[PDB]
């Protein structure tokens, strides 16, 4: 989930 | 695809990552990752065909391709640096200065190793930015339009050695050595990751909740 | 001494090409066989064109460098007429379940690999290349006199890759097709370096017992 926000 | 080689090139080049200084030795190397891979997140999506993917495609790529991507980067950074590696302009590291991380030395030794390869080879800027954006599509692959992106690449690739005076022959085989190093520079990853891990187990330095989903991907 | 043809090259390699071996528990069956596949190997790497004439310290580098990837890139290669199977000898051929009774991770690389050579309709000609390039390669990063050998290597590594584009170019593909195969296929040897590290570092920690030679090149790691 972390990297799944950075690209939003 | 719709985009010609040196426009392939020109995008690629004005996507390029900036270069980060650093604020233990596992400690600063960490602290610099972390704040690179943010900076690799903005500079994936710039990459032609990228956010075309799916976005469970784009965090399986990222998460597979993070290390190798730092590691070509900071490869490409040192070619100007015989026997040293620069993670940034006031960290210049020498071999010996790896001896301070166990097992890092011999990481170091193939990332030095990995410079000269370049060096030797007279590595081109147009040619690393076109290296690294192949690292990122394949490297999670085996795990459609995705291999034509990476085609296009191998087009621009090649179009580029024509572009530059290399023969025929000279071209398929300067391609095959450049795409014969990143077999090494997966190799590289893999130990990286496994001594990166090695110093997670061991409470050697504290991670980043980012850099610990990254581990645990692999 | 490789101032061969292309196919010169090509008939050399398939003639140097080792047989096909018959086969907790499970780890015992795979480690035997690669013991045995590992003695054919040595004998395969003498046959390949400009591997004797490097010393025998640089013959062992690059063997204890490259012997898991030989065996996957084998491995792969007779598997591709079982699709969702792992040809590991004609006597031994397991499903991707079977990988979760030690490895499933291991073997769905695998497996996806076996697909991917499926969808290229990857050549016999072509697998004999990939597999010596994988040989001279894997291990080449790792005085003059010394550098003279490393460019030794480079050139036979230089021949093989035309021998490949020679084979695409028979087969009748354009100029741009020989160029993005030829991209494909090394593409897929970063595949194989990736699952040899991962097995690598599987038989480690798994370390039934294991064979004086098998223990030598797991060391090597
Ligand atoms: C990942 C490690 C710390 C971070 C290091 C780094 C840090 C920053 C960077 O730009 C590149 C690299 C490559 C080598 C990496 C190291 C290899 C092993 C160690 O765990
Ligand atoms: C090396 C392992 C046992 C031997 C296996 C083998 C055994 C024989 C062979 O020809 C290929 C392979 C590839 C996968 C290998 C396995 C991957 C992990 C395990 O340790």
């Amino acid at each position: 989930k972390k990297l799944h926000r950075x690209l939003q | 695809l719709s985009l010609t080689a040196d426009q392939m090139v020109s995008a690629l080049l004005d996507a390029e990552p900036p270069i980060l200084y650093s604020e233990s030795m596992m400690g600063l190397l960490t602290n610099l990752a972390d704040r690179e891979l943010v900076h690799m997140i903005n500079w994936a999506k710039r990459v032609p065909g990228f956010v075309d993917l799916t976005l469970h495609d784009q965090v399986h790529l990222l998460e597979c391709a993070w290390l190798e991507i730092l590691m070509i980067g900071l490869v490409w950074r040192s070619m100007e640096h015989p026997g040293k590696l620069l993670f940034a302009p006031n960290l210049l590291l020498d071999r010996n200065q790896g001896k301070c991380v166990e097992g890092m030395v011999e990481i170091f030794d193939m990332l030095l190793a990995t410079s000269s390869r370049f060096r030797m080879m007279n590595l081109q800027g147009e040619e690393f930015v076109c290296l690294k954006s192949i690292i990122l599509l394949n490297s999670g692959v085996y795990t459609d339009h995705i291999h034509r992106v990476l085609d296009k690449i191998t087009d621009t690739l090649i179009h580029l050695m024509a572009k530059a005076g290399l023969t025929l022959q000279q071209q398929h085989q300067r391609l095959a050595q450049l795409l014969l190093i990143l077999s090494h520079i997966r190799h590289m990853s893999n130990k990286g990751m496994e001594h990166l891990y090695s110093m997670k187990c061991k409470n050697v330095v504290p991670l980043s909740d980012l850099l610990l989903e990254m581990l645990d991907a692999h």
